[PDB]
């Protein structure tokens, strides 16, 4: 009765009175409450940040569902927290322009793909007469290809630099996130050390010597405390040996080398760097400029899912295409022998006949024809007639038509078919779990249907996945002195990666009646 | 050396009185001819496994005894 | 006009966006090979009736792309089936690759992606039908309790889907409210009418039913 009088206040703060559950100290499930910045109840909505979470649940339900499911989640939060740290961030003109470009990067690169269509539409008009370009529409359009080719190369260059100021810090973040943790826990550079293989980890030996190492992880303390936790284990100062305008010289060298050394490893930059190098080649000749239309395979999510199918099962596939090569080599050995006489390309007669008497070419003969013919090998060879081998030649042709085109191509075309049923079912299980089990507690829908409506509330009013991020926003964005006792329990355990505080089994309803 | 080792075992972090006890478990020949093999003999492990089995046995069969935890 | 075919062509449009995009992609890869073909392998193209005089080399690239679509997408053997066969050129070492890469990457994959998209469309539409029937077999459409609680009584759940909620009767009752004087309502029916006006929709049972409520 007192609270219905209070409704005016609750309705306003409802958007950003986030709340979560923890198994806090007392083993019973406390339900803490925390402020959420209205910017935080916004930034986590519109952009990639919603889709990135959708990638996440697909990356757990299809891959986790285990002890890491409560740990990858924060690993998703600390990344996503870093994303908004980027957006909060988004010569004085330079950074103002550089931020202008980095925020435009999806629209901006979409314009790059747009120029990839605009130019190749103009490439279409080329013909030899000497390569030449007829320009029936006008006359100044050919220079427009000279102008669009620069304008694209301009976008081809200024996209990567925005990529350098957008996704890359994240990519450098999660590399350091995966490093700083291992020094503080696994101790591998202090102990286990990766050996030759997993060289990506071996490359990471270089950064740890750097003072500027924890640049994007929002924890300078990292290296200072590794020695506290590991230097007592065998040696103090030796670990410290492992750790620790004027602007021209101010930058550290081995860090920044390592940074580009991680950025090169990233597929997204190596592609855009590949997307650009050809655009530089597109000046040197326009037909090397057409590779850019492959960007549509990455430039639209629609095709990407279709092409993803082909690489989704492609390791099985390329082996089969390779097996195809090998089963064809078995016929060509049976063909180079025995049925050798049958092969011919006898124009008029005898004089210009092209019997494939060199097997290396005979092997090439079947792949250029028998794999392709669709009729099998016998469709493009002398038809047997009266030979004793004729009974045998059919057996060579039938089996080749079955085993190759009616099976191995049938498998190759066919492995793509199942790739849509695997990729779909993976999409199904994501939804199938979410409709049932809560992502967090794991209780599932059925306990929570006992109350009216129910489970949809438990996925919003309760755990709602997101608020655990906002609470991790709230902790990282809060003075260590300022914590409430529940929050300090979280933050302390959060440092230790014990992760008990995520509810497991019990929730606030499980705990009570 | 018997004195130098006490500072050297803080790397492995067993208490120093105990380290002196280990040096006594060693034959401690001459000034400090302590063979490393005369220290592998502590063999005794059967019992440590059995103690672990016992304490685990109690830890599982009688939970929520603060004294035992 | 017939639902039978309608389900099939609807199978086709069920995944048909991905499909049209796949065809567009096909056009783009064939444009990529026509761009590799207008260069390098340009000499091979021919339609030489008797000799030389009426030859139709696709030297205009637009006509060349039109050639690979009218012919190379269709040939079933790939592009090399309807072109001069290499036999002496150093490009012959390369040209076969241009065939083999094309015959795999168009007819052996992209068309395969197409037909297979139809396949995954049948299995997808079937799996949808299966989820419908399965959700009907188990959970009640309304309360959500599911079959298993209601099998505790004999027969059971089929009664709960008829004698109880049976979906339809909520509709008859919504007929009965709308076809009844506002003065004439009972307190239960007046309630349901009021909440129905306010679209609060709490009155639909949720979780609890008459059996859940009682013993
Ligand atoms: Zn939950
Ligand atoms: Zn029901």
């Amino acid at each position: 009765n007192f609270l219905e009088l209070a409704e005016s206040i609750l309705e306003y703060f409802r958007p950003y009175l986030g709340r979560i559950e923890i198994m806090g100290a007392s083993r019973r499930i406390e339900r803490i409450y925390f402020e959420i910045s209205e910017t935080n109840r916004a930034q986590w909505e519109m952009p990639q940040v919603k889709e990135s979470k959708r990638q996440f649940i697909f990356d757990v339900v299809n891959e986790g569902g285990e002890a890491e499911k409560m740990e990858l989640f924060v690993s998703f939060c600390e990344d996503t927290i870093f994303e908004m740290q980027i957006a909060a961030q988004i010569e004085v003109q330079r950074v103002k322009f550089l931020n202008y470009l980095s925020r435009n990067f999806y629209t901006l690169r979409f314009l790059a793909l747009f120029l990839a269509f605009a130019i190749n539409f103009i490439l279409l008009f080329y013909k030899v007469s000497v390569y030449y370009f007829l320009e029936e529409s006008t006359g100044y359009m050919e220079p427009a290809l000279w102008c669009l080719s620069l304008l694209h190369t301009l976008v081809a260059f200024l996209c990567i630099i925005g990529y350098n100021c957008l996704k890359v810090p994240l990519v450098i973040f999660k590399r350091e996130k995966e490093l700083a943790r291992k020094l503080e826990f696994d101790g591998l550079y202090i102990t286990e050390q990766p050996g030759d293989d997993d060289v990506k980890g071996q490359w990471d030996r270089l950064v740890l010597n750097t003072p500027s190492f924890p640049s994007n992880y929002w924890d300078k303390f990292v290296k200072r405390k590794v020695l506290d936790k590991h230097g007592d284990i065998f040696g103090r100062e030796r670990i410290a040996e492992l750790l620790g305008l004027t602007w021209l010289m101010s930058i550290d060298v081995k860090y920044q080398i390592w940074k580009f050394g991680v950025i090169f490893t990233d597929n997204s930059f190596l592609y855009l760097g590949w997307y650009m190098v050809m655009s530089l080649l597109g000046h040197y000749n326009n037909f090397f400029f057409a590779a850019h239309l492959l960007d549509i395979a990455m430039g639209v999510k629609t095709l990407r899912t279709i092409l993803s199918s082909v690489t989704h099962n492609g390791k099985q596939l390329v082996m089969t295409v390779g097996l195809l090569a090998v089963v064809v080599y078995l016929y060509t050995v049976v063909a180079f022998n025995f049925f050798r006489k049958f092969y011919n390309k006898s124009e008029d007669e005898d004089e210009p006949d092209m019997k494939c008497d060199d097997m290396m070419t005979c092997y090439l003969f079947h792949m250029y024809v028998g794999v392709r013919a669709g009729g099998g090998i016998g469709d493009e060879i002398e038809d047997p007639a009266g030979d004793e081998y004729e009974l045998y030649r059919v057996v060579f042709d039938i089996t080749f038509f079955f085993f190759v085109i009616v099976i191995l191509l049938a498998i190759i075309q066919g492995l793509i078919i199942d790739a849509f049923g695997e990729l779909r079912d993976q999409q199904e299980q994501v939804k199938e779990d979410m409709e049932t089990k809560c992502f967090i507690c794991g209780i599932g829908s059925d306990y929570f249907d006992t109350t009216p409506h129910g489970f949809e509330t438990h996925t919003l009013e309760e755990h709602n996945l997101a608020n655990y991020m906002f609470f991790l926003m709230y902790l990282i964005n809060k003075d260590e002195t300022e914590h409430t006792g529940q929050e300090s329990y979280v933050w302390k355990m959060y440092q230790e990666r014990c992760w008990d505080f995520f509810p497991a089994g019990d929730c606030f309803r499980k705990q009570y009646e | 050396s018997k004195k130098d080792f006490q500072k050297a075992m803080d790397s492995q972090q067993f208490t120093g009185p105990e380290i002196q006890f280990l040096l006594s478990c060693s034959e401690a020949d001459e000034n400090e001819m302590i063979n490393f093999e005369e220290f592998a003999n502590r063999p005794a492990r059967d019992i440590g496994f059995n103690v672990a089995v016992l304490l685990t046995n109690l830890s599982e069969h009688v939970p929520h005894d603060p004294r035992l935890r």
